[PDB]
This record gives C-alpha cells, structure tokens and sequence, in this order.
C-alpha cells in the first residue's frame, strides 16, 4: 500500500480552458536523494512528514469540494466574482425644459429652473470558465498521493497527466 | 496549518526561520561571544535574511 | 560649518527574520 | 438587399430613467 | 557582485 511519504505533485498553469495542465512530482526539493548519516532518518524525513502534513491542512481549508482534480469548467458561483458595483451619473442638461428656450430664440454656448437628474447603473452577468490566477493557488494546493498507483485503474489520478482530457477519458496529444 | 509548505525545509536549512543565536543552544552563544576576540565562530553559521 | 542635519536619532530596527520592522 | 431607404428605430435613445435630485 | 546580507551573529 504505502510506498514512502512521497513528494507532493505541483500543478502547472495554462491560459485556461479550465485545465491545470496536469501535475508532476516536485524535483526542486531534496528528501529522497543520498549522502548524510543514518541519524538523519528522523531529522530529514520528519521534515518531509511536516511538509506533507501542512499540505493536507492547507488544501482542506482553502479548496472547494470537487469530484475531480480539474473540473474543466468551474460554475458561475465558484469562479469568484470580481466584477464592479453600481455607480451614479449626474445628467448635465434639461432637454425638455431648456429647448423651448432655443425655440424662443435663445442661443446657448444652470440659469433656468433647478431640475437635475441622477441616473443609476449596474454591471455584467456571471461568467463560467477557467479559474482566476489568484484563485488558482487556493484551488490547487499540491496533492500528496500516499499509496501510489495502488488499486484498480479508475481511481488512479489521470489528471496529473498533461495530455489527458477527462470529458472524453482519452489521452491524445497528436504525437 | 495554512502556512507555506516549504517553511519546515527552510527553517531547518536556514533559508528562512530564526537567527543563529536564537537557533543555537544558549551555552554555545555565550562561548562564541567570550572567545570572539581570537577564535571567531560567527562565520560557521547562517542568519536567515528575508 | 556650512552644513545640513536630518532624522537620525532613530535607526533600522529590523530582525534576522524580516528586513522591515512593521507598522500598525 | 434591394433597399434604398433607412429604417427609423421608432424609439429614442435610453429606455432607462433616473430620478430628479 | 554583492550577494547575501551580514551572515554573522551580532555579538
């Protein structure tokens, strides 16, 4: 079952169809090479234990529940809305009580009655698509797979493959 | 927790964490200061700068 | 003495765990 | 198309109205 | 060049 306490899987980035461009083992870290002493077995793999533990906690707090590593499209509720709020325009003119003045021979280039109009306005409809880059970090905390490739295929992460498509369940790269 | 996950590795290896004079045992710290005038031990250790 | 003087009775207080001494 | 005559839209600009202040 | 700050404890 358990084969080590393994290095996390770092997800890549992409210009977003809703994929995270697969993931791959972290190889910008030690903790699985050689040369030190045998008294560092609980001084260097206690480190690696600690890193993984911080990851499980970190992922659980900051990540929405999902049935898939890469959903390929987040719902409109779960993209995180950063769209603007309402605003007000003070309209500069009467055009229904300072136009009978120009018909009355007045040329123009606030002296008539104190009618001033305020107009409200809103902002866009919800969008569904790939996740933002600020919210990529919180949705893709590195994953620790603790029993690598154990059990039947069909519970293996195939979403760590940067060629896989989960809405056709095939890997096609045209190579 | 919710802290950086490379924090335990960094702390150990002195890329981040605490100054070697809070990391070292207190007896060694006073030993180094006493014999500072003829047998430096300051350059044998790292201070994290962040 | 043709000269200047500046805010100097206060110093860079930073720790060897952060190059910036915080502000509330 | 075979048209030589514009439409009018038959409605002025902006449906949406603001309150007097 | 110039690499790293003072890496010696202040005694």
């Amino acid at each position: 079952m358990s084969k080590e306490i393994p290095t996390p899987y770092m997800w890549s980035y992409q210009p977003q169809m809703g994929l995270a461009a697969g993931a791959a083992q972290d190889y910008s870290t030690r903790m699985n090479w050689l040369s030190a002493g045998p008294a560092m077995i609980s001084r260097v793999n206690d480190i690696r234990a600690h890193r993984n533990q911080i990851l499980l906690e970190q992922s659980a707090l900051t990540a929405t529940p999902r049935n898939h590593l890469n959903p390929r499209n987040w719902p409109a509720a779960l993209v995180y809305q950063e769209i603007p709020q309402p605003t007000t325009v003070l309209l500069p003119r009467d055009a229904q009580a300072e136009v009978q003045l120009t018909n009355s021979g007045v040329q123009l280039a606030f002296t008539p009655r104190q009618a001033v109009l305020t107009l409200e306005s809103s902002s866009s409809q919800p969008r569904s698509g790939g996740i933002g880059t600020l919210q990529f970090v919180e949705e893709f905390t590195p994953s620790v797979y603790f029993n690598p490739f154990s059990g039947s295929p069909g519970h293996y992460p195939d979403e760590f493959i940067p060629n896989f498509d989960a809405i056709s369940e095939s890997v096609d790269g045209y190579d | 927790m919710a802290t950086p996950s490379m924090l335990p590795q960094w702390a150990y290896m002195h890329i981040a964490g605490q100054d070697a004079s809070e990391y070292l045992s207190p007896g060694l710290v006073q030993f180094a200061r006493a014999t500072d005038t003829y047998f430096s031990l300051g350059n044998k250790f790292r201070n994290p700068t962040v | 003495d043709i000269n200047f003087s500046s805010l100097a009775p206060r110093h860079g207080t930073r720790p060897f765990m952060g190059t910036w001494s915080d502000i509330g």
